[PDB]
């Protein structure tokens, strides 16, 4: 959870996100994530904002953005076999 | 005697095949229910009948009792299997206790089932999705919706099936005590939910409906077109 | 290596059992515990561990009849098994004879039983170690039982995490074993876990757990308060 | 945990039974079938697969077998797989004929056969019957009827359909030109045969090439009676008549 | 073959506000024959519980040594003691296992409450219980119950003080029913034991009795 | 006796190229009566039936199991039951539970399908198939059916002549048989007709 | 043994002697005939007192096991189906019940009647024991639907007190139980000897 | 790897170690041992406004006396829910008496590791059995392997590791059941991933005293007011 | 013991039962009822060993609606009382033999009314009126004397009323109150109890 905080905070680093950023609970929200995960959403989350037309991006694109990297895209994630291997 | 483990956790804590199963349902045509002050409506997508084929033969609106229905989003044979077993139960019930089902406990019972297959030994999970219609003794609408995994929830609209999603978001929107005051209206609001996903209504919609502990009854085609077409008429008015 | 370790019934190219040494790893990552026995008497000393520091410490020392205990290092579940089995077998033996089981037999039974699911398919090793003492006819009686079902009757042994330094210790000091009382005994149980014990951590009444038998003493478990005045005595490193 | 094991009923990564689709090509794969529904009775056409000439004529039917006084199916697929599902219908007719001393509904007896076909979908790791089935049966609720059911254990009430080789093929024609309340016995025979000539192009449809069986109601009782070579050759000829008729006019008009 | 011999035994259960009497007459018929006239019937289940248990000898040793095993199992599960109650209800449940080949034994549990006050269960062969200020149980039921009912009972009788019974008082109401039981009924005679439970303990005297 | 609970009474008969099984009608229980109407007669083929007599709940189940087991058989070879083959069918089948039997006594009379030859057999409750050229019976009054089929029977013998003697044979047996009776239903099996009567009888 | 039970428009009335009688000799005359299967429900025993209680217990863990599975009270019409269910599957095996299965439910106040060969009956006026008759003849002649609340405790305890003065296996006391909505409450147990001196 | 009984050559199961995992990705439900009772607050994951809220059922009644706050896979904590209550029910009509929770924790977790090749998987389903015994109020955590401990307080599910950091920092041993709920619904609160609303969580006390109780909407308001 | 009486008519099945139970020398229930509605238009009278009744009927109740439910279907009586026979002789030589005595009236849209007459031995008897109980043989002479197949509502009814009424005048039994239905193309109508005050 504490690195996933901190990917989080090193991707989001020079983003136009707004006031409230939640980081911890976006890490909570998506546990067994890489960082290639995390860097995805935050793009996403950034993506979203610019699809809106807009200059900030809220607590509300990052949810989406977790939605679309983490479990729409979850039936192409690589962790669950090489977790094993 | 086949005894091997089907459904085991991956490494991330995940059951991939009860998550399969999920697929099946999210590829299997739409069912659309909700529940009104005293009518519980619950139409589905017939998803390209043909000419040739008997409409009678395909169910996917079962009654399970005189107050309980079931509305299916899957893979057809896992449907008949689930209804059956769960008709078989609704009778073992009634004579246990000399009370009908209620929709909660009937939609309990198929939850236990679908857990069962999900970690029974050499049995795949059912990929179905149910949304379990009906009214208790009390005089009480309920809907519930039970998935692959076994999770029940009791809520006041559903759609499960290809267009899952985007009806639920459209029955978030738009639903309320004065668009459900009356049975004609809770119909409307059930069609155009289905119109939001199936390109053409009528020939690809089936409603079923049941009013307070009346019976189940299955709108016929030319009612079907009839609500259609005053839907039509209140779309372009406002337009 | 990868595909001589996923069953119990495959042998290594090197005559080896992956799946065994795997239990018994499981049963080194177990917490320690330490039993020691003398002319008299017998002590198992368990240093229990808290998972979390709200939780309270996992107990380790178990009954299994009026003349016999054990400390469990491993599964916790497998060992709430084997301690069932135990148990059972202990009253079967009281029915049938009107005798305590010798540990001796017991520990014979625990083996066969933890060997079957060994050489069959699809079925694993109990992954939990056991240190069982107890006291019987022919005085007392230190065992340690192994995931592997080979078991090895000990006048003193150390098992679990760090349980390498408890060994050293009880080599040391097996000459002055047999022939000190039970308070010097225990001492030495608990000297044995200090030794494992990191050298920024140390016992505590909350953290050992001291289960003694002997002559005209059925097993008894001290923990918490119980065990303050065993500690009491102990010295400083 | 086995290595050979395979897997046979478990979910993929998309929820698609693997085997049984594989079924479903063999199905695809196997000979044609066909059945179409009329007012007055059911037929079922059957392309056979055992036109060899020195392969001798001992039943009555290849493709097709009688379940029970007034039902019989045909199969497509595997023919050991088949034979042991029709010996199963027979035995299920023949249990609820003696448990309630009337024949068995079609719908049931076809529900019953593809719960068999469910419990070998999801149950153990038997792979499934990868055998497809049409019914005809008449019963005292809805008479004359028409089932098809597939190895996955799903089944459909039909007026007209197919399956087997060029299936998709066959049923597209059906749906263009086959009439609702209307086309009594003869036309739906002519229909059958059409169909089978479009649906084997390759060969002209040679009347010991395909196996008809025809399901009606005389007198209260139920006949089920495979066309003889006489009353197959005959249809064959009016319908190369008809076509020549047919092909005599477009050319004409051009 | 008869699987039931009815082997005598008189056992006798009073309660009290803060002890538990359970006698037993020590000897053991076979019809006719003596053989022991050791062996009571009195069974020291815990601390707080005795239990005593007449009629067919081999079902009187397998019910307590079936009982003694399922106590050591209860505290090996529940980390605690086995109260009275819990042990009335266990043995209930035990004897009615075998509802259809009965345990040919009468029982009667004396021990002491959760609160520390006496308490009596009287079984049947089949298991129905009830908790009893006393109760006899074997050869002289009939011949001891009648006279606990008038002494420690009260009935019968009018303008009399309820006065509860002491520990003495008790004990010798018990040793005088005994004698009587001895005296009149032949499966009693020998010894009498009996096994007093009591917030400090379990006490065991034993009394001499007619022999023949 | 287990056979007086509801007493029956069926036999049969051959003549040139054509047989007869005849059935008493009742199925009342004891001395009581309950219907008149009760059927022992099961047709097994186009000119093969079955008489099965003696307790009412016994004669409907072999009657049932008889009738799945011949539907089976017939089903999986495409041919119709000789008469032979469906006499050691039942045969096996009261057999099959000996220790616990069906407590009926079938009667077997039909013709070959191929050469319509005349055949008539019996089984007892354990499964004793004995063929004869003469008589079958089975039932209660077995001995007053045996008594006038063997004083009143004339060997080769035609169609209507057989009709008359298994009529007469039939209605003297259980007029004198009492506890069955009450209507005899005969039927006469030729190579092209199924000739069925219904004639009568002291109704007490 | 002698018990009875009735509805009276209030509710619930059950009430029992105490007696276990092994033969020509009582065990005891303090027998808790009425046996409390849970706040909600009433079993009475008469016949194998064993099997009642043992029974009964084990009706009231299934409806315990119920009203937990379902958020909610086990209909007393449930309760007696379930008891007969069990008793009937070891039917002819030895079993010897008479019980009176007495709660309120959704459906007013519920009495049942059911034993050992399975006669799960509803009913407003039953009694089952030895002195099963001689409280049917007083009750039955001093029973009314419209009857008050100490009116119906009177009843019942003249007529379990008619049956232990004629019935000889049927003595002791003279428990008495109302069950209503809220539960069941034991009005009174008074012994038989008081009850004739107050006659 | 292959095989549901496996071990890892660094000492583990495979199978309790994915359902650990699994654990880790449900709903946040919080217990506390308090003098004066045990409360259970866990968060109720409302995924669209049309589910109805009351229908979540993650805290049930395991008898009178002891209550269970499941998270990870509500299916299986269902089956083992009605494994606790068969097993309570037969305690006490066997022995006539109530079910220590460390009695019912123990038997509910000996069920735990018996699947093979019966189960096939182990349970992914992380409980807080909190009660009231002879020994007070006692609040119990078990998990997918099993091994049951009995906490002061406990935090599981999703936000496990930051609500019991919380946990740590308020809990104090001398405290009333009311704080108890007060910093169980703060905790609950700020690890909430959306507003706490008084429809979107449920809370649940058992006191020695009053059974089991689940707080109404009017009692979760009120408390929510407060905080 | 009880008592069951079945009168066919061209169009209707009307059937009637005694509604005592009793233990002993003494009845514990005077409107005891013992019609089970098997379907809309299947009736079922039980008698015979106390609780077999019961179970038998409750359980080809259920099986009779699970029929109903799984096809959209409703069992014919005859296949409904087929089904009732074959179960009552598999259960016959075992372990669990039901002793019940039965008569299951039904009407078929097709078939039209049905009645039948089956003992604890499994033995149909499609009858145009029957009886069962130890009443049955003073009543079926009555029925069989007054009775006509073309015999209509009024006069059936009537015909049951003084035959229950000879039941009255002769049979020992206190039999004061019979429960009266008929099975008709309309369902089944529930009509007054003739009772003897």
């Amino acid at each position: 959870l504490e690195g996933r905080t901190h990917i989080f905070k090193i991707h989001a680093r020079s983003m136009s996100v707004e006031r409230d950023i939640r980081f911890e609970l976006l890490a909570r929200l998506c546990p067994n994530s890489t960082g290639a995960e995390i860097r995805s959403v935050c793009t996403e989350a950034g993506m979203f904002a610019i699809r809106a037309r807009r200059k900030i991006a809220t607590e509300k694109d990052f949810l989406e953005a977790v939605n679309k990297v983490i479990k729409s895209y979850a039936k192409f994630s690589a962790t669950p076999r090489y977790m094993t291997y | 005697s086949y005894d091997r483990a089907i459904t085991v956790f991956s490494p991330d804590g995940h059951l991939f095949q009860v998550e399969y199963a999920q697929e099946a349902v999210k590829k299997g045509s739409t069912a659309v229910g909700v529940r009104g002050r005293d009518i519980v409506v619950l139409g589905v997508e017939k998803k390209s009948v043909a000419k040739l084929q008997d409409e009678r033969t395909v169910r996917k609106i079962c009654a399970l009792d005189d107050n309980v229905c079931m509305a299916f989003a899957g893979l057809t044979a896992d449907a008949r299997i689930v209804i059956n077993r769960a008709r078989v139960e609704c009778q073992s019930h009634r004579l246990t206790v000399e009370d009908p089902v209620t929709v909660e406990y009937i939609t309990r019972y198929i939850a236990s089932l679908k857990q069962r297959y999900t970690q029974s030994n050499g049995r795949r999970p059912f990929g179905i999705s149910a949304l379990i219609v009906g009214f208790d003794f009390d005089g009480t609408p309920r809907l519930y919706q039970t998935d692959p995994s076994g999770t029940y929830h009791a809520w006041k609209a559903n759609a499960i099936g290809r267009g899952a999603k985007s009806v639920r978001e459209f029955l978030e929107k738009n639903y309320t005590d004065e668009a459900i005051e009356t049975d004609d209206l809770t119909i409307k609001l059930v069609i155009k939910a289905l119109l939001e996903v199936v390109q053409s209504g009528g020939k690809n919609i089936e409603l079923a409906v049941m009013r307070r502990d009346q019976s189940l009854k299955i709108l016929n085609p030319e009612e079907i077109e009839k609500y259609v077409a005053e839907i039509e008429k209140e779309k372009e008015e406002n337009e | 290596r990868n595909q001589y370790d996923n069953d119990v019934t495959v042998w290594s190219p090197q005559g080896r059992i992956h799946q065994i040494e795997y239990a018994m790893e499981a049963v080194k990552q177990g917490s320690a515990t330490v039993g020691l026995k003398s002319k008299t008497h017998a002590v198992l000393v368990a240093l229990k561990r808290a998972q979390s520091e709200l939780a309270a410490h996992q107990k380790k020392i178990l009954h299994v009849d009026n003349h016999i205990g054990i400390s469990i290092a491993g599964l916790t579940a497998d060992a709430r098994l084997l301690c069932n089995f135990m148990r059972q077998e202990c009253l079967d033996s009281r029915f049938v004879f009107d005798r305590p089981l010798p540990v001796s037999r017991l520990v014979s039974l625990i083996g066969s039983k933890t060997q079957i699911p060994t050489q069959r398919y699809g079925r694993r090793p109990y992954g939990v170690g056991l240190l069982i003492a107890g006291y019987d006819d022919m005085g007392p009686h230190i065992f340690q039982t192994c995931p592997s079902a080979n078991y090895f009757d000990c006048r003193a042994m150390s098992i679990g995490a760090r349980s390498q330094s408890a060994r050293t210790y009880l080599e040391r000091h097996m000459s002055e074993f047999m022939e000190c009382n039970l308070n010097e005994l225990v001492k030495h149980g608990l000297r044995a876990l200090r030794e494992t014990l990191p050298a920024e951590q140390d016992l505590t009444t909350k953290n050992v757990s001291i289960g003694i038998v002997g002559k005209d003493l059925e097993f008894t478990i001290y923990d918490d308060d119980d065990v303050s005045p065993f500690l009491e005595g102990l010295e400083e490193r | 945990s086995r290595r050979y094991d395979s897997r046979t009923t478990i979910f993929s990564p998309e929820g698609r039974l693997y085997q049984v689709e594989y079924a479903m090509e063999a199905i695809g794969h196997a000979g044609t079938c066909l059945g179409i529904l009329a007012n007055d009775g059911v037929l079922l056409a059957a392309e056979r697969r055992n036109i060899h000439k020195l392969l001798d004529e001992v039943f009555f039917s290849e493709k097709i077998y009688k379940l029970n006084e007034d039902m019989a199916c045909s199969v497509a697929g595997i023919t050991s797989d088949a034979n042991v599902l029709t010996n199963e219908l027979r035995l299920i007719a023949q249990r609820y004929l003696l448990q309630y001393q009337e024949p068995i509904p079609c719908e049931q007896l076809v529900t019953a056969l593809c719960d068999i076909k469910q419990a070998y979908t999801q149950f153990g790791g038997k792979r499934p019957f990868g055998v497809s089935l049409l019914y005809i049966g008449w019963d005292k609720h809805y008479g004359f009827q028409l089932y098809q059911s597939d190895p996955s254990g799903n089944y459909g009430g039909w007026k007209a359909t197919c399956i087997g080789n060029n299936s998709a093929a066959a049923v597209s024609m059906l749906k263009q030109d086959y009439k609702e309340g209307e086309m009594t016995l003869k036309s739906a025979l002519a229909l059958a045969i059409k169909v089978l000539n479009k649906t084997m192009d390759v060969s002209k449809l040679s009347a010991e090439k395909v196996e008809i069986a025809t399901l009606t109601r005389e007198n209260g009782k139920t006949v089920i009676r495979v066309l003889k070579q006489k009353e197959v050759e005959q249809l064959i000829k009016k319908h190369e008549e008809e076509e020549a008729k047919a092909e005599r006019e477009k050319k004409e008009k051009e | 073959f008869s699987p039931y011999v009815f082997n005598g035994g008189t056992i006798l259960a009073i309660a009290g506000e803060d002890f538990a009497i359970v006698a037993s007459d020590t000897r053991l018929s076979e019809g006719f024959s003596i053989h022991t006239r050791d062996s009571p019937k009195c069974y020291k289940l815990t601390d707080k519980t005795v239990i005593g248990c007449s009629g067919f000898h081999g079902d009187c040793l397998t019910l307590t040594k079936i009982i003694e095993a399922r106590l050591k199992m209860y505290k090996h599960s529940n980390n605690k003691a086995m109260t009275t109650g819990a042990i009335a209800a266990m043995l209930s449940t035990i004897l009615y296992s075998r509802r259809f080949f009965p345990y040919y034994v009468y029982n009667i549990i004396g021990g002491l409450d959760e609160e520390g006050k006496g308490a009596v269960y009287s079984f049947d062969p089949v298991g129905s219980y009830q908790r009893d200020s006393f109760k006899a149980g074997g050869s002289a039921s009939a011949m001891l119950q009648p006279l606990l009912d008038n002494q420690v009972g009260f009935k019968n009788m009018q303008n009399v003080e309820h006065v509860p019974l002491s520990l003495d008082r008790a004990m010798r109401l018990v040793k005088d029913v005994f004698i009587s039981a001895a005296e009149r009924d032949v499966y009693t005679g020998d010894a009498l034991r009996i096994c007093i439970v009591t917030k400090e303990g379990i006490r065991e005297e034993t009394v001499s009795l007619r022999k023949d | 006796s287990i056979m007086s609970y509801n007493g029956g009474a069926v036999m049969a008969m051959k003549g040139k190229n054509c047989v007869a099984i005849a059935a008493d009608r009742r199925f009342g229980i004891q001395a009581q009566m309950v219907t008149t109407d009760f059927q022992k007669i099961f047709p097994m083929g186009d000119r093969l039936y079955i008489g099965l007599a003696g307790l009412a709940t016994d004669v409907q189940t072999v009657a049932q199991r008889l009738k799945f087991r011949l539907n089976l058989y017939e089903l999986k070879e495409g041919r119709q039951i000789k008469p032979y083959t469906l006499m050691s069918m039942v045969a096996n089948l009261l057999y099959e539970k000996r220790f616990g039997p069906y407590y009926t006594e079938p009667v077997i009379a039909g013709l070959d399908p191929k050469t319509f030859k005349p055949f008539i057999c019996s089984l007892d409750l354990i499964g004793c198939p004995m063929v004869t050229d003469d008589f079958v019976v089975s039932g209660t009054c077995a001995e007053q059916m045996y008594g006038m089929c063997e004083s009143l029977w004339e060997p080769n013998m035609d169609p209507d002549h057989l009709f008359e003697t298994i009529s007469q044979a039939m209605l003297n047996a259980v007029d004198r048989d009492a506890v069955s009776g009450m209507g005899v239903i005969v039927h006469i099996i030729e190579k092209d007709k199924i000739t069925t009567r219904t004639l009568k009888a002291r109704m007490d | 043994t002698t018990t009875l039970a009735f509805k009276f428009r209030h509710g619930v009335i059950v009430a029992a002697d105490s007696r276990a009688t092994a033969g020509a000799y009582i065990a005891s005359q303090t027998v808790k005939k009425v046996i409390e299967i849970n706040p909600y429900l009433l079993g009475t025993m008469a016949g194998g007192a064993a099997d009642c209680s043992f029974w009964e217990r084990l009706l009231a863990r299934q409806c315990r096991i119920y009203e937990l599975r379902n958020k909610e009270r086990i209909s007393v019409a449930a309760a007696s189906k379930l008891l007969a269910n069990m008793v009937y599957q070891y039917k002819g095996m030895g079993l010897s019940m008479g019980t009176m299965i007495c709660g309120w439910d959704k459906r007013g106040p519920g009495l049942y009647y059911v034993d050992s060969e399975g006669n799960r009956i509803s009913g407003a006026t039953f009694s089952v024991g030895s002195g099963s008759v001689y409280a049917y003849g007083v009750m039955d002649r001093g029973y009314s639907y419209d009857l008050e609340v100490e009116q119906a405790y009177d009843l019942a305890r003249r007529a379990i007190y008619q049956a232990t003065y004629r019935d000889a296996y049927s003595g002791g006391a003279v428990n008495l139980y109302h069950v209503r909505e809220d539960g069941w409450i034991r009005v009174s147990s008074d012994n038989v000897a008081d009850l004739h001196e107050k006659y | 790897d292959r095989g549901v009984n496996t071990f890892s050559p660094e000492g583990r199961l495979f199978q309790v170690e994915y359902a650990i995992e699994a654990i880790k990705l449900g709903s946040t439900a919080i217990g506390i041992q308090t003098s004066e009772g045990v409360c259970l607050a866990v968060e109720k994951r409302i995924t669209s406004p049309l589910m109805e809220p009351s229908s979540i059922e993650k805290i049930v009644e395991i008898d009178a006396h002891i209550g269970c706050a499941m998270s990870g896979l509500i299916a299986d904590a269902k089956t083992l829910i009605d494994k606790a209550r068969v097993e309570t029910q037969n305690h006490w009509f066997t022995y006539n008496e109530t079910m220590t929770v460390e009695s019912v924790t123990q038997a509910v977790s000996n069920l735990a590791l018996q699947f093979g090749e019966a189960m096939s998987r182990p349970f992914g389903v992380a409980l807080l059995f909190g009660g009231v015994d002879e020994k007070g109020p006692q609040l119990f955590h078990m998990d997918p392997s099993g091994t049951f401990v009995q906490c002061d307080a406990r935090a599981i599910g999703s936000a496990s590791e930051g609500a019991q950091s919380s946990l740590q920092e308020v809990y104090h041993k001398s405290m009333t059941l009311k704080e108890a709920i007060k910093s169980s619904l703060i905790i609950l609160k700020q690890v909430m991933e959306e507003k706490l609303n008084a429809t979107n969580i449920e809370l649940a006390t058992v006191q020695p005293g009053q059974n089991f109780h689940m707080f109404t909407k009017e009692e979760l308001e009120e408390v929510i007011k407060d905080i | 013991m009880e008592y069951l009486i079945g009168i066919q008519g061209p169009d209707y099945v009307l059937v009637a039962s005694d509604r005592v139970a009793a233990s002993n020398i003494v009845q514990m229930k005077d409107d005891h009822d013992k019609m089970f509605k098997m379907s809309e238009k299947i009736l079922l009278l039980c008698v015979g060993e106390a609780g077999d009744t019961v179970q038998f009927a409750e359980y080809i109740q259920k099986n009779v609606q699970l029929y109903k439910m799984r096809n959209g279907y409703e069992l014919s009586p005859t296949a409904a009382a087929n089904f009732t026979r074959r179960n009552l002789a598999d259960c016959l030589r075992s372990r669990t033999p039901y002793h019940v005595n039965l008569l299951l009236a039904g009407y078929d849209e097709h078939e039209g009314p049905a009645l039948y007459y089956m003992d604890y031995l499994a033995a149909l008897a499609k009858a145009p009126f029957a009886a069962h109980g130890y009443g049955a043989f003073l009543t079926l002479s009555i029925l069989d004397r007054y009775y006509t197949p073309t015999i209509s509502r009024e006069r059936a009814v009537e015909l049951l009323r003084k035959c229950l009424e000879e039941l009255q005048k002769r049979f020992i039994l206190n039999l004061p109150t019979f429960s009266v239905r008929i099975i008709d193309k309309n369902g089944i109508h529930d009509l007054d109890n003739i009772s003897f005050p």
